């Protein structure tokens, strides 16, 4: 199939690393500009966590699309198009912890 | 040649002036003002965020 | 009799069966207790003696019909009856740090608690959550802590199976502890008895206290237990205030003020018919070191791990900074020395 | 003051020490990042960014992929600085 | 038929559109796959997805096709096809007072050449197609969210995207900000099964 | 007592000033904003009651949410509300701002501005007529007239 | 007794400003097929009191990014100077009789500008900074023309004493002698007070609220009062300068009434202009004031210098 | 777009103001802030149709 930006996973992994460097070097500015009440480590760990969620992906086309969406998210953060509400949406705080144990799920509700 | 006839360690780092005395222009480009002509603005019809 | 089966996913439109009457919900802790109750889908009943305007901020905390506002009178048991009649949980947060014209520490920390506890038994309320103060002593130097101890015994007499919570010094965005010290900059220096070297405080975050109350209701074993909500670190008064003036980027000028002079200053600020900036009991309570009660369960027993003050102090004191130090992060200021 | 290989090695090792995930027991000039220190690709990228901050030059990812050992980092820095 | 209830049919425009469709198909056989003229005199040309720029540039610049105005640019999600997304171009020819349609197809991954170089109006239309459906347009000057929220995840106009979405907003007093939470509805959207069990139009009967 | 009488009279004076000089902010989101303009039109003339449309939120007393409150718009509406100096009031105009209206089951619509800001008056309609919005504002003036803020302070 | 005179010149001016707000609202309404404030009090006469009580019972907010000292000093300077520019006005007798009251008025106006500047600068907002820069540009455009026109029209007065203006116009209004200067002075006064077709410092439809966008409750009320007091004072200056009034030394009330009526007419024309024209662009304002007025002001200054000499009509020095 | 049922399969709406607002930057080149206010008004933009 026709590629999007890369023809090999190695080429696709290169763009992921480039995005990570841009994201990693942006977190100190994001905390400073948005006046976040978190630490630089928390944001950088959060960036790592979101990258690690899409770690099982093997199709280079999907990898390119994820980086394309990754750059779009970074542009909003750099340009302060996002707000403190948008930035802190990754750090789910109002959401109560949902246990993943069967017995805990059994006690709560009919959730399969 | 050089900046001074008897250069020292501090002065040796300093290069001679340009041949036409035209110093290379600096790249300290002036940043604009990203005013937010946002939704609340009366001329923005209430639901227009104009990032100018 | 009023037993409800929880339904949903614990969200805003869910059903939790935690129909509650939060007395004094129009206050620092009240807001968070109501918000935690509201987000789970609980029928929160909010009695209020203030103007409905002051209760407006509680309205978005719950879904449609999940936040009912109805007036109550602390000196009228009948008004208490109609607000706890259909509640399976009653939480008492009514408490003023200053004696008023018509209400004295005895009337707010003894009479009202007893009335709430007594009436709740009559209506058949299952669980009651009373909020005392860690340093509640029957012979305490402060009348505030004095009445806080008398009322604690009366609640257990009126309501034998009632959970009693003794928070240390709750700190938060609308707090009168962290903001209290940060607001002393307007008076020049920072008057501290013995320069704050003879007082140890263990403040608690507002969110942790609120989640402890909610977990106490959810916990089936909290009935009759006496909890003590404290923070994870103990600070000297001087070290704590210096850290408060550190993240606030204010010039810290501490001068030792003798106890009699500080009490005299406190008396002067009691003249204000509005909310006093400080009180004689406020001075004594601040100078009084926090008690340690290892024989009582805390936040840890309820599953909530206490949040260190260092992590949640930037939120409170950011508004107290000038334009120069608004965007500074929360990591530049080093944590104060803890006496642990 | 001119730059020396020993100074570059010392600065690189100090930066590696500053990295939390790197255990000092296995930390050596010859120890591979992933094979010995137990690091990921993203950890290597963070290390490269830290080295860029320490020495004040830009490392393209082409070279960063090559860099896998502290001695390799020292060699790259020396070549870029002509030391 | 005739009489006031029926809509009159104009054969002249039908013949003209059919002739012009044959003309376009002859000129561009490399990309044109199918040509149709609907009974209400609307011409559709079906183009292989690689023919976006060539066919549109021809329809814009050709002396016998001056479709210099991009009326619309939309996508249709048919999840029953390999290429579910169907990109539709609506053109207007002020010189000949007629309109034409160009239809291509694309997957959830295969990109489409951006027609910004052909029509400058295609910019925001392609941005909206990307935002709503997920179709990526290569060589696009600025592709980003145009209609959804800034931190929105998912493409809503897809047929498999739920009507109410997955997340909802509200103001929390604890965090002093608007927070996104999983969607919970006080009343569920009552889905209605309205299709009649009897065939309505015999002229569109598909083979068994 | 004389104390209550003075406080009650002072409370009436304070309430009368606030309710008779309501200054809504120029904040309109959708179809309902057009009918809001017709309340300021000569036929109904909101300025006749002292209701004057100021622009900056800091110089306003009422926020009339007139239109759909989308998710992208919700943080902007809250911040603009928070920047209003107290006492501030919110009037929800139209079914879109009340409970989502026509777009209640939409992925990008907040189901009523009540989830973002506390609302004092709900004006029903799609769009509510210029009298209906005027009725709601006049109802808000009556609600302010029943505000015993000082009278409660004397009994605190 | 002098303190009583100070109070009798300040408090009535503040009441006049308060009721001028209502007058403006009602005039705009009736020129827009509307009715001004008509519910609060009979014919809306109690609206200003309600507005003042609301503003002074409204919570004032101190911006986090704002420099507090300047943010508070600006409103005070604006009102104090607005109340001070009435001290030398001859109605018919001035409270403070200066030989150079006119230059005092010019200096007081020049200082008042800094209120808008500091309020804008200290507000620490982009819109406020834009408003302050627009005020700077506005004062750049009108000040020279204002001073030149004032000098030219005072060349027939003989001195900068304001009281002498009554005598000079004892037989004829000075507008019959300098009506082009009268038109240009009227437009310059419109531009100076940040008023009709020149409301660029505030810019309701373009800058939300301009320099005072971050001001609320009391300080905003003080800026509004200062603005309207400057409006009335400048219209009074226009009245005394061109629309002279008869003064019977034994019945000063005659002048006072005539003066008041002329000032009221000029303020009503200010509102009339406010509800009749679109707003300028401050680039166009500066271009107008520098390329259509200033050349003409210079030409008329030459003319009014040469005229008394060429006609042997030089006014007396004393 | 009709699939033969009683509910439309797809209903794309072409807003006249959607294309006009896309060219706002093109039209507002070399103009001041006050001119953009004029340019927004002259395009006759209602954001209900723009943001379908
Ligand atoms: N750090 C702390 O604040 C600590 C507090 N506590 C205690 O725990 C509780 C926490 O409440 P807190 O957040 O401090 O509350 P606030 O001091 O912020 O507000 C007091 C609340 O109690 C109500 N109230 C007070 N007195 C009366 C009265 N006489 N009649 C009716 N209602 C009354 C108020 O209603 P209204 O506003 O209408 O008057 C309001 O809801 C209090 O009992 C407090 O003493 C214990 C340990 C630490
Ligand atoms: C403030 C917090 C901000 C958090 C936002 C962070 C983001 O934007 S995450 C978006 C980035 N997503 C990606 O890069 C997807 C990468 N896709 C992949 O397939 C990769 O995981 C690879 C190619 C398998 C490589 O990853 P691994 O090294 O195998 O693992
Ligand atoms: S309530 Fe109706 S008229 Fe008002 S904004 Fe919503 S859809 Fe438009």
């Amino acid at each position: 199939v026709k590629p999007i930006f890369s023809r090999d996973m190695n080429e696709a992994k290169r763009r992921v690393r480039e995005l990570y460097r841009a994201w990693y070097r942006e977190v100190p500015n994001t905390v400073h500009l948005f006046q976040l009440d978190i630490s630089v480590k928390q944001g950088r760990d959060k960036v790592r966590e979101m990258f690690m969620k899409n770690a099982h992906v093997t199709d280079p086309r999907v990898v390119d699309l994820l980086v394309i969406k990754g750059k779009m998210e970074l542009e909003e953060t750099i340009n302060v198009w996002k707000q403190r509400t948008h930035i802190m949406r990754f750090f789910h705080e109002t959401e109560a912890p949902r246990p993943t144990d069967f017995l805990s799920k059994f006690y709560v509700g009919h959730d399969p | 040649g050089g900046a001074v006839m008897y250069p020292t360690k501090e002065t040796a780092h300093w290069k001679p002036p340009p041949w036409n005395d035209v110093d290379p222009p600096k790249d300290t480009l002036v940043s604009n003002l990203t005013l937010n002509f946002g939704p609340q603005h009366p001329a923005a019809h209430g639901v227009l965020r104009l990032v100018m | 009799h009023h037993a409800l089966i929880p339904h949903g996913k614990g969200g805003r439109s869910s059903v939790s069966g935690i129909v509650a009457t939060v007395f004094g919900a129009t206050g620092f802790l009240g807001r968070y207790v109501v918000n935690h109750l509201g987000r789970m889908g609980s029928q929160v009943i909010v009695p209020y003696r203030c103007e409905p305007y002051d209760t407006m901020h509680l309205r978005p905390m719950g879904d449609l019909g999940q936040i009912i506002f109805m007036e109550w009178n602390g000196k009228d048991k009948d008004s208490i009856r109609k607000v706890v009649e259909h509640s399976n949980v009653v939480i008492n947060l009514v408490g003023r740090e200053w004696e008023t014209k018509n209400f004295d520490f005895e009337d707010v920390f003894v009479k009202i608690p007893h009335a709430i506890a007594q009436v709740s038994k009559e209506a058949g309320v299952e669980k009651l959550i009373h909020i005392s103060h860690l340093n509640a002593d029957i012979k305490s130097p402060s009348r505030y802590l004095r009445s806080k101890a008398v009322g604690e015994k009366e609640v257990r007499a009126a309501f034998p199976e009632a959970t009693i919570i003794k928070p240390s010094d709750i700190f938060g965005r609308e707090d009168r502890f962290l903001n209290y010290f940060a607001s002393m900059r307007w008076f020049g220096g920072v008057p501290l008895i013995s320069l704050g070297k003879e007082t140890v405080k263990q403040p608690v975050y507002i969110v942790d206290v609120s989640k402890g109350i909610i977990n106490a209701i959810k916990d089936p074993d909290a009935k009759g237990k006496t909890f003590a909500f404290v923070g994870p670190n103990r600070y000297l008064l001087f070290d704590l205030v210096q850290y408060i003036f550190a993240v606030a980027y204010r010039p810290f000028l501490p001068y030792p003020l003798p106890h009699f002079a500080y009490r005299w200053v406190g008396r002067l600020f009691e003249v204000s018919p509005f909310e006093p900036w400080t009180t004689r009991d406020k001075v004594e309570r601040v100078h009084m070191s926090d008690m340690t009660l290892p024989h009582l369960p805390g936040l840890e027993d309820l599953g909530i791990q206490a949040t260190p003050l260092e992590l949640k102090a930037i939120e409170v004191l950011r508004r107290h900074r000038t334009y120069r130090w608004l965007t500074s992060e929360m990591e530049d200021v080093k944590p104060a020395k803890t006496v642990n | 003051p001119p730059l020396t290989l020993e100074a570059i090695k010392d600065r690189v090792l100090y930066v590696l020490k500053l990295y939390d995930k790197i255990d000092p027991e296995k930390l050596s000039v010859n120890s591979h990042f992933m094979k010995d220190l137990g690091l990921d690709s993203l950890d290597q990228v963070e290390i490269i960014m830290a080295m860029e901050d320490e020495f004040g030059f830009e490392i393209p990812d082409i070279d960063a992929e090559k860099l896998m050992c502290p001695q390799e980092i020292v060699d790259y820095i020396a070549d870029k600085k002509d030391v | 038929d005739t009489r006031p209830t029926i809509r009159p049919r104009n054969d002249v425009v039908h013949k003209q559109l059919s002739a012009f469709g044959q003309y376009v198909a002859e000129i561009l056989p490399k990309y044109v796959q199918q040509v149709q003229v609907s009974c209400f005199n609307e011409l559709e040309i079906f183009i292989h997805p690689d023919g976006v720029i060539p066919v549109l540039t021809f329809l814009r610049d050709h002396t016998n096709a001056q479709f210099k105005s991009l009326a619309d640019l939309t996508a249709v999600d048919v999840p029953t096809r390999q290429n579910r997304f169907e990109i539709v171009y609506n053109l207007l020819s002020l010189r000949f007072n007629s309109r034409i349609r160009v239809k291509t197809y694309t997957d959830e991954l295969t990109p489409i050449e951006s027609s910004v170089t052909v029509y400058k109006a295609a910019n925001w239309y392609e941005r909206e197609i990307w935002d709503m459906f997920g179709v990526f347009f290569a060589n696009h000057p600025d592709l980003r969210r145009i209609l959804t929220d800034y931190g929105f995840e998912g493409h809503p106009f897809r047929k498999d995207f739920p009507l109410s979405g997955y997340v909802e907003l509200r103001y929390d007093d604890e965090v002093k900000r608007v927070v996104a939470e999983p969607v919970e509805l006080a009343q569920e959207f009552r889905k209605f099964d309205l299709n009649s069990p009897w065939e309505a139009f015999p002229a569109y009967r598909q083979p068994p | 007592s004389r104390g209550e009488y003075v406080v009650a009279k002072l409370d009436d004076l304070v309430n009368w000033a606030r309710r008779s000089s309501l200054w809504p902010m120029t904040f309109g989101l959708a179809c309902c904003a057009v009918e809001m303009m017709h309340m300021a039109a000569p036929r109904y003339d909101m300025d006749r009651f002292g209701v004057v449309f100021r622009a900056s939120p800091r110089q306003s007393d009422v926020m009339i949410v007139a239109g759909t409150l989308t998710n992208k718009m919700a943080p902007a509406l809250r911040k603009v509300y928070d920047q209003m100096p107290e006492p501030r009031y919110v009037v929800s105009m139209g079914s879109c701002a009340n409970g989502g209206g026509y777009y209640h089951y939409s992925y990008s619509v907040v189901r009523g501005c009540d989830r973002i800001v506390p609302v004092d008056i709900y004006v029903p309609g799609c769009p509510p007529t210029a009298e209906a919005l005027l009725y709601g504002i006049l109802q808000l003036q009556r609600k302010i007239k029943r505000e015993k803020r000082l009278r409660i302070w004397y009994r605190r | 007794m002098f303190m009583i005179n100070i109070l009798s010149l300040i408090i009535p001016i503040l009441l006049a400003v308060a009721f001028l707000t209502l007058v403006e609202r009602k005039v705009l309404g009736y020129m827009q097929l509307r009715k001004g404030p008509n519910v609060v009090g009979p014919y809306g006469l109690l609206q200003p009191i309600a507005d003042a009580l609301k503003l002074f019972t409204k919570e004032p907010l101190r911006p986090a990014t704002s420099s507090i000292s300047m943010f508070i000093i600006a409103p005070i300077l604006a009102l104090s100077l607005a109340l001070t520019m009435w001290v030398p006005l001859p109605m018919p007798y001035p409270l403070i009789n200066m030989n150079l009251g006119v230059l005092f008025m010019l200096a007081m106006s020049s200082l008042a500008v800094y209120s808008i500047l500091w309020s804008g600068w200290a507000s620490n907002s982009k819109y406020a900074l834009i408003g302050a820069l627009r005020a700077v540009a506005q004062t750049i455009s009108y000040e020279v023309t204002l001073a030149i026109i004032l000098l030219s029209v005072l060349l027939m007065n003989g001195s900068y004493t304001l009281s002498t203006l009554i005598t000079t116009q004892e037989h004829i209004w000075m507008i019959f002698t300098s009506w082009p200067l009268a038109m240009m002075w009227f437009i310059s006064t419109l531009a100076e007070t940040n008023r009709a077709p020149f409301d660029l410092t505030e810019g309701e439809s373009e800058l939300v609220s301009g320099f005072n966008v971050e001001y609320a409750a009391g300080p905003f009320a003080m800026f509004f009062m200062a603005e309207y007091a400057n409006i009335i004072m400048m219209n009074a200056f226009t009245a005394i300068l061109f629309l002279g009034a008869s003064h019977d030394p034994h019945t000063p009330e005659l002048y006072t009434i005539n003066f008041v009526l002329k000032t009221l007419a000029l303020t009503i024309t200010f509102l009339w202009i406010r509800a009749s024209y679109p707003r300028f662009r401050y680039d166009q304002l500066m271009h107008l004031l520098w390329k259509s007025f200033l050349p003409l002001t210079l030409a008329l200054c030459m003319w009014h210098i040469s005229l008394p000499i060429m006609t042997a009509s030089i006014p007396p020095q004393s | 777009v009709s699939d033969g049922s009683s509910r439309p399969y797809r209903c794309k709406i072409k807003a006249p103001g959607f294309a006009h607002l896309a060219g706002l930057d093109k039209m507002s080149k070399g103009h001041m802030l006050a001119d953009v206010v004029a340019i927004i008004g002259t395009q006759d933009i209602v954001f209900g149709e723009v943001d379908r």
